[PDB]
């Protein structure tokens, strides 16, 4: 072994292990007992634990604060934020292909082969998307080999950039690695290999990050405000007029008239006149930062309503129906669209079943109406018309009985 | 001398005079759409006019059309003279801070009062039943909120809105009145609806009981004569069309119920501060004045809050008027007198100072 690590210990388990074992060692030295109590705790009950951090945040703001499991998450996550990487590393991890949208199996376990069609057909399906991770994690330092243990067919390798947060620790006799997910990943390349006499996907990832604030609306409401301060004082009269309009309620005339493609079917001048100047405000201040939103859809914008049998999501088959229409899939909202930097659950749209989850890219237009008072409540960010989001992924999840589904998206234009 | 109060919603303007125990007039917020057409002169036409609502879900969105409102309000409501009475004007919780500062404006540039204030509505409506804690149901025509109030002050963090309130439900139940077999479609028409609505529809304590009773008995049915001496009947529409509020799916909206809007409301508050609201549910406005929806609200909220919770909800018969009275009572104390604004001091200091003052 050199005196300084490399950023991916490859093959070499002995070397990842001892490194990672002094490590723990070390880190060790500057976990308080609470800390170390969420540890303990984590090692005795990883499955649940983790399921909570991937949707504790999609709750009502009281039943998040009341819930007894958030001791746990921001003690085990304090644990882990503070033992930040100074250069990168590589991480290895099994992942079941149905977290990349993959809904079949690309191998049984019994097969040793993987056909070309399946690896052809898994390498559209995760080509060109950023897939948003959540929750805590064990990863490898190593590559998993003879005699390592080997869940599923896909392997995920893992560039971690510097400054991310990891937890080195020891479980009985393992060496153990724990990350939180927050961020996005991008399969840059997969590949296919051979493991102790089976075939395996090596899909070779990096992470994108945004912000998402998630439950933490005041953080948010002070980014936004930070940001767009400025930006209602940079609009002409006419923009200023005309976007107070549309926040006013105008919203409704002009999103009808939008997606009735009246500009075309039939012109109004006046309203052409807002939807422009509405446009230019929302370019006027870029998002200044790669940027998680989420709204709450009602069911019209995936072709649903109230009383459709398809919208009953506590039927896996619906759910499966759900997916088989809308995942993978770009759509394209011809009106203005609003969102919110929070994703937790509101009054106003306590029973909406369809949470979209959208990364934002940089530069994007985009504005944070919060900043504008009168209507702070919301949180909001206004997104220009004609917005296109490639769906990534659907995930779903228990609200009460209620399930409900996540559609992790991607504006692309 | 005599002050003004003007409780102006997004159906109905309520005003009379500070010392009164009922306001003078009540007429319609509608304009016919300089000059003007207002109230029930407001329907000088339907016809080379249409009805416009200025307020929308408790905002004024229309400067022009409350302009005239008002003019209508002084004029040929009270028969007063602007220019000789302080006025005190209601506004919706959350209204923005540039709509109270327009309604300043408008009322010393336009009308020149001597004096006005603006106070919240469910503040009012709370004061009048001698409370200065507690939290509010106020339910109109156009609005829903819940706002709860802590020794005289509202706590904004914690109020919660509903675009849903006494039109939607007018509107639902012509709806489930066709389905039945009858028409209701036209804006006369809505107006006997909103009659029917008033006069026979009821809250029903358990839901889904009531429709198997009213499905195997006829023992729910209530007959009601129409303008042309028509008779119809009323079956499960009467407790259908409020049950609504509680479930506003039934009208294709997917927030929170009534019920569950107060609870959110009070988790809002402080944890110390909770009982007191709980034991302090106070109802306001006309959409509140459904028989049994104070008793369905008492056993909702049961449902939801720790089964040691001492709750109460309070609903008096005036409550239709709560707001009004409450701005009567208000403007009529020794103690308030020093908090209108003066029309020197908006000449000191502009339309901002209602954020000063009020
Ligand atoms: N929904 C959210 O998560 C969210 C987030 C932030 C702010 N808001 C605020 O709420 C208010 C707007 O409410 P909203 O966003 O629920 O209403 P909306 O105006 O976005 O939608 C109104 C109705 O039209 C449907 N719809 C919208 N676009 C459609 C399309 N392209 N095709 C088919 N159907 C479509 C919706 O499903 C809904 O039934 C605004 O004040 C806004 O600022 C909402
Ligand atoms: N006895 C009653 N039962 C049911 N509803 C009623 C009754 N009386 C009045 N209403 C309804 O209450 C509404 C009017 O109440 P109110 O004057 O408090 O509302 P508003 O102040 O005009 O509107 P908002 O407060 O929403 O801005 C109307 O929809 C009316 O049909
Ligand atoms: C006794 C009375 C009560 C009332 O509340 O009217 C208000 C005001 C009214 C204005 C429109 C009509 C044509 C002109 C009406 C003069 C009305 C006084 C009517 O529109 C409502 O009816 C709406 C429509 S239907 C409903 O649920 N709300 C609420
Ligand atoms: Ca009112």
């Amino acid at each position: 072994a050199f005196i300084e690590r490399p950023e991916d210990f490859l093959k070499d388990k002995e070397n990842a292990i001892q490194w990672e074992k002094k490590e723990a060692e070390r880190v060790e030295k500057n976990l308080d007992t609470l800390e170390k109590e969420a540890l303990e705790l984590y090692k005795k009950d990883s499955e649940q634990i983790s399921n909570y951090s991937q949707t504790r945040q999609y709750f009502y703001d009281y039943q998040i604060e009341s819930n007894p499991r958030e001791k746990e998450y921001k003690n085990l996550r304090n644990a882990i934020s503070k033992n930040k990487i100074d250069k990168p590393i590589n991480v290895y991890y099994f992942e079941s292909p149905e977290k990349f949208a993959f809904n079949k199996e690309i191998r049984t376990e019994n097969q040793n082969e993987i056909s070309l069609e399946k690896f052809n057909e898994l390498k559209e399906t995760i080509q060109d998307k950023l897939f948003k991770q959540d929750g805590f994690k064990d990863v490898s330092l190593y590559e998993p080999g003879n005699g390592d243990e080997k869940p599923t067919p896909l392997l995920i390798h893992l560039k971690l950039p510097k400054n991310t947060g990891m937890l080195p620790y020891i479980n009985s006799n393992d060496v153990k690695t724990l990350i939180e997910q927050d961020y996005s990943i991008k399969i840059d390349k997969i590949v296919r290999i051979v493991i102790e006499g089976k075939q395996y996907i090596k899909a070779e990832a990096s992470i994108v990050n945004s912000l998402d604030f998630k439950d933490d609306v005041s953080k948010g409401d002070l980014w936004g405000k930070e940001n767009y301060s400025d930006w209602s004082n940079k609009l002409t009269p006419n923009e200023l007029a005309d976007v107070n309009d549309y926040m006013r309620g105008g919203y409704t005339a002009i999103n009808n008239y939008l997606i009735s493609n009246g500009p075309l079917n039939n012109p109004n001048p006046e309203l052409d006149s807002k939807v422009n100047n509405i446009e230019n405000a929302l370019k006027l201040t870029p998002i200044p930062s790669n940027l998680i939103v989420y709204r709450r859809s009602g069911p019209q914008e995936f072709g649903l309503t109230l009383t459709s049998p398809e919208y009953d999501f506590n039927k896996i088959e619906n759910i499966d129906a759900f997916k088989e229409k809308w995942e993978g899939k770009v759509i394209t909202y011809p009106n203005f669209i609003s969102t919110s930097i929070g994703s937790v659950n509101m009054s106003a749209f306590a029973k909406r079943k369809i949470i979209l989850r959208i990364n934002i890219p940089k530069d994007s237009p985009g504005a944070y109406l919060s900043a504008i008072p009168g209507y702070a409540g919301e949180y909001s960010v206004l997104l220009n018309h004609g917005s296109k989001f490639k769906i990534n992924k659907v995930d779903s999840y228990k609200d009460g009985t209620v399930t409900k589904l996540i559609l992790d998206a991607t504006l692309i234009n | 001398t005599t002050a003004l109060v003007c409780d102006n919603g997004s159906g109905l303007v309520k005003a009379g005079f500070a010392g009164d125990d009922a306001p003078r007039a009540v007429f319609p917020s509608i304009v016919g759409r300089k000059d003007s057409y207002v109230g029930d002169e407001a329907q000088s036409k339907r016809g080379i006019l249409t009805l416009k609502y200025p307020i929308e879900h408790g905002i004024i969105t229309n400067w022009d059309d409350m302009e005239k409102i008002w003019h209508h309000t002084f004029y040929n409501e009270l028969r007063v003279a602007p220019e000789e009475h302080p006025t005190l004007l209601t506004e919706a919780p959350l209204n923005p801070k540039a709509n109270r500062e327009k309604m300043t404006q408008i009322m010393f540039e336009t009308f020149n009062v001597p004096a006005m204030y603006v106070a919240i509505q469910a503040v009012l409506s709370l004061y009048a039943s001698g409370r200065t804690t507690g939290i509010v149901l106020d339910s109109g025509d156009g609005v829903t909120h819940n706002v709860p109030i802590y020794e005289g002050y509202a706590l904004p963090h914690a109020i919660m809105r509903l675009d849903l309130a006494g039109r939607d439900l007018t509107d639902y139940l012509m709806k489930i009145l066709t389905e039945r077999g009858y028409s209701f479609v036209t804006t006369a028409e809505r107006e006997i609806v909103r009659d029917i609505k008033e006069k026979l529809c009821y809250v029903a304590l358990d839901f889904e009981n009531e429709m198997a009773t009213a499905a195997s008995s006829s023992s729910l049915e209530k007959s009601y004569e129409l303008p042309d001496g028509q008779v119809i009947t009323i079956g499960n529409e009467r407790f259908r069309c409020p049950e609504t509020l509680f479930q506003p799916s039934f009208i294709g909206m997917e927030s929170a119920g009534i019920h569950e809007t107060t609870y959110n409301s009070i988790m809002k508050c402080d944890i110390d501060i909770r009982k007191d609201l709980y034991a302090n549910n106070v109802m306001s406005g006309g959409t509140t004045m459904y028989p049994g929806i104070a008793d369905r609200m008492q056993k909702e909220i049961t449902a939801l809050a720790p089964s040691t919770m001492k709750i109460k909800i309070i609903a008096p018969p005036e409550r239709k008027y709560s707001v009004w009275i409450g701005g009567s009572i208000l403007a009529s104390l020794s103690t308030f007198q020093q908090m209108w604004i003066t029309k020197q001091e908006y000449d000191e200091a502009g339309p901002s100072i209602v954020h000063r003052k009020c």
